[PDB]
């Protein structure tokens, strides 16, 4: 649940957004840096799944 | 504190923020869960509010005062006790049980 209080992580798949674009002289939120990266995370499992399933021994 | 009305009512509002109170605490409580307002209400089961208070008015006068909570079941102010308020110190706090919904 990275959703909740602490984080704040506004990603969704649903929304179909990839990528945070900083813009200069404002404040970096700390739920843009989770989402930053549970951008790729997300986009890294597609890719998996596409190829690979839960147990497949390498 | 001066309460300044144009309209003849006037507002304190107070927040208190029980993940941080938790967190401090109770740190071994979930908090990220979309559960956490039922475990915080179930942790805490019923609330009371004291609160002790007076108006700088003349002794023989008293204005009408509300405490109300914000209800987001049905988001809207819920009065939990009504009051006449004078010179003389009185608590007009109540018990408001279970915190789930406020």
């Amino acid at each position: 649940n990275f959703k909740g209080s602490p984080y704040l992580d506004r990603f969704d798949p649903s929304k179909d957004r990839t990528k945070v674009l900083f813009n200069p002289d404002r404040p970096l939120q700390q739920a843009e840096l989770n989402e930053m990266q549970s951008i790729d995370q997300y986009y890294l499992k597609n890719l998996g799944d596409a190829i690979f399933k839960d147990g497949d021994k390498q | 504190l001066s309460m300044q009305t144009t309209s003849g009512v006037s507002y304190l509002y107070n927040n208190f923020n029980f993940r941080d109170y938790m967190s401090k605490y109770r740190p071994q409580v979930d908090l990220q869960s979309d559960e956490a307002r039922r475990i915080v209400s179930d942790y805490i089961k019923e609330l009371s509010i004291d609160y002790y208070l007076s108006a700088v008015i003349p002794p023989d006068e008293s204005i009408e005062i509300k405490l109300q909570v914000y209800d987001f079941s049905i988001n809207r102010w819920l009065t939990v006790s009504i009051n006449n308020l004078s010179f003389y110190e009185k608590n007009i706090g109540s018990n408001i049980g279970y915190i789930k919904d406020y």
